[PDB]
């Protein structure tokens, strides 16, 4: 009756992109990111391994409500490091090891039988 | 094919008239359904 | 061998029981969270009934119906209903799959899964089976019909998501553990006498030496080797389950960068 | 779940878990006065007619109500019967405003006084929602 | 009902196993559990989706109309 449509979880509604950028006031430099349609399965993964970076100093994501789709994630990183580029890096490395991951399954497959 | 009105005890295809009283002349009941229309249903299947 | 490792200690048609080693924690419970609630697959989005005397009720019916477990093998080929350009389905849309069944004798006749029967194009794709694992040759069981009823439909299955519905979903079946004993101490073990004698030990024990108890605790452990096995639902069998899920996972991560790439503008 | 409450799977609800079929058996008759004068089971005309309902009534057949297959939600009526004046007027019976669904069947007979007589069974599969009381 | 096709939470298909389930004690002589333990049932979160549920269509069936 007053359910939200079950694609409302998944697929980006009327004017609703999937990022935005807004920096934190009463803070260093500093950002949070305002999720759009992405449940935790993403969020933790990106915290994860942003957290095994080194240079990054905060790194969270919180669930503003698991009524709607969106978390927020915040992070500050020492001065002269974009942390938009400490995200792209945390992607990035979590895309090699899936990959690397898929081909290392993928070989461990085929010898098998049965 | 059409089939207007329909009854319980047999299932028996009866188009029905208008100013009729309701009674199924092989079934002998006085019970009667009527029948679903063309008009097919959307079903989200959910 | 470049980073993630994994070994493999059994597997099958249905089930692969495995290690997966030298990964973060939160990264195999990310991947299950894909497989389990992000692998696209094909099921049974509408259903035009067509006439409908048995018992049941066709909302049921077309409720059973939408869990039929369909082959997806080359599903990647296909195109989402909602993104395709067909007025509402065409054959790149959806497949479409008649149904029809009377009551031949007067011993109930029953529906199995295997009557249902295609109709849209298939050009060359391996989608829309309705996959059978029994061996009477007969799946899913859907109603059953006496010597009078009659049963006629036509669904018109789409590609979707585990997310939106529970059909659209390939394991929904696997397990998960990652330390015999609790050696990362993340458990605090309920006990009446003793924790060990009044708790079963994981059967994955044997390939992890056990503590000799004699050490202190160590702190800067962390959680790199799970054990765990995937239960096929048939829909897609395990091999490409894993894989298509690490496939989506890395397309809805690269989504990311490329909506910011985007967000870069002018 | 809070101060006995609960948190229930939403893929068991979807895989089928808990789900309910719910159903609603209507009922009017006619001819009640008599002296033959009587209440007619048909499809109204707007004109003359002033008490029509809220919801219109082209989901209506030409005998005034509707066959087992109609999905039906809102006011939009199931029943339409006129009652002569001394020009007819509505006596049509709407649906409930909240609820929802599938006319399952349609029943007319005859009542032991000689009167036109239906009763109509709607149905609805009602799926378990956040508030229902377990 | 009818019988459930799948189990609610682990997901396994279990609607071809039923009929299979009744011949299973019939011929063979077995307990339920044990035909439960032949079908690969093994988490009962499945287990329990098959002995639950009684098939009362059967009955529904006997009525001519
Ligand atoms: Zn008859
Ligand atoms: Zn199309
Ligand atoms: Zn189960």
């Amino acid at each position: 009756m007053n359910a939200p449509d079950r694609f409302e979880l998944f697929l980006l509604g009327e004017g609703e992109s999937k990022l935005k950028i807004d920096p934190d006031t009463k803070a260093p430099n500093a950002v949070v990111i305002t999720f759009e349609k992405e449940d935790h399965t993403l969020g933790n993964l990106i915290r994860a391994e942003l957290l095994n970076d080194r240079k990054v100093l905060f790194a969270a994501y919180k669930v503003e409500h698991p009524f709607f789709a969106r978390f927020k994630l915040r992070i500050q990183t020492t001065e002269g490091y974009d942390p938009k580029d400490a995200l792209k890096n945390a992607c990035n490395s979590i895309i090699n090891k899936l990959g690397a991951l898929k081909t290392n399954f993928e070989t461990e497959w085929n010898l098998q039988t049965l | 094919a059409t089939l207007k009105y329909i009854c319980a005890e047999c299932s028996s295809k009866l188009s029905l008239s208008r100013t009729d009283a309701v009674r199924c002349k092989d079934c002998g009941h006085r019970i009667l359904l009527k029948a679903r229309t063309k008009r097919l249903v959307q079903f989200e299947a959910r | 061998e470049e980073g993630p490792q994994v070994k493999i200690r059994e597997a099958s048609k249905d089930n692969v029981d495995f290690i997966l080693s030298n990964v973060d924690l939160a990264m195999a419970n990310s991947l299950r969270r894909v497989m389990i609630a992000e692998i696209p697959t094909l099921a049974i989005d509408s259903v035009e009934v067509e006439t409908n005397t048995t018992v049941l009720a066709d909302e049921f019916i077309a409720h059973r119906l939408g869990l039929i477990p369909l082959q997806s093998m080359d599903i990647e080929q296909l195109e989402y209903s909602r993104d395709c350009f067909c007025e509402d389905h065409c054959d790149k849309c959806s497949v479409v799959l008649t149904l029809q069944a009377f009551g031949e004798s007067e011993s109930t006749t029953n529906v199995y899964s295997k009557d249902l029967v295609i109709v849209s194009n298939l050009m060359g794709r391996n989608i829309g089976h309705p996959i059978i694992q029994d061996k009477e040759g007969n799946g899913v069981l859907i109603c059953k019909l006496r010597k009078g009823q009659e049963l006629k439909l036509t669904c018109v299955a789409k590609k979707g998501i585990a997310k939106e519905h529970a059909k659209w979903g390939p394991a929904a079946a696997i397990e998960f553990e990652y330390d015999p004993w609790n050696k990362l101490k993340h458990t605090d073990y309920w006990y009446e006498q003793d924790s060990a004698k009044e708790w079963p030990q994981s059967k994955n024990c044997e390939y992890e030496d056990p503590p000799n108890e004699g050490d202190p605790f160590d702190y800067k452990a962390q959680a790199d080797t799970f054990y765990m096995n995937v239960e096929s639902v048939g829909s897609i069998p395990v091999d490409q389950v894993v894989v298509r899920g690490i496939d989506t996972l890395q397309k809805k991560v690269a989504s990311i960068l490329l909506a910011l790439t985007q967000m870069d503008q002018d | 779940n809070q101060e006995d409450s609960m948190i229930m799977n939403q893929s068991s609800i979807d895989r089928g878990l808990f789900r309910s079929l719910f159903f609603r058996s209507y009922m009017d008759q006619e001819k009640k006065y008599g002296m033959s004068i009587t209440e007619t089971f048909e499809k109204p005309q707007r004109t003359n007619t002033l008490r029509m309902k809220h919801g219109t009534y082209d989901k209506l057949d030409d005998d005034g109500l509707i066959a087992p297959g109609v999905r039906v939600s809102g006011e939009d009526v199931i029943i339409g019967k006129t009652t002569p004046i001394s020009s007819k007027r509505d006596a049509s019976t709407p649906l409930r405003s909240t609820e929802n669904g599938i006319v399952d069947q349609v029943l007319v007979t005859t009542n032991q006084d000689g009167l036109k007589f239906v009763k109509v069974r709607v149905r609805t599969t009602k799926i378990p929602q956040i508030g229902d009381k377990f | 009902m009818i019988v459930p096709v799948r189990c609610f939470s682990c997901g396994k298909v279990v609607g071809d196993k039923w009929e299979s389930y009744l011949n299973l004690l019939q011929e063979d002589e077995l307990d339920e559990g044990t035909a439960l333990s032949r079908l690969g049932l093994k988490r009962y979160c499945c287990r329990r989706m098959i002995l639950t549920h009684v098939d009362l269509i059967e009955k529904f069936l006997r009525y001519n109309p």
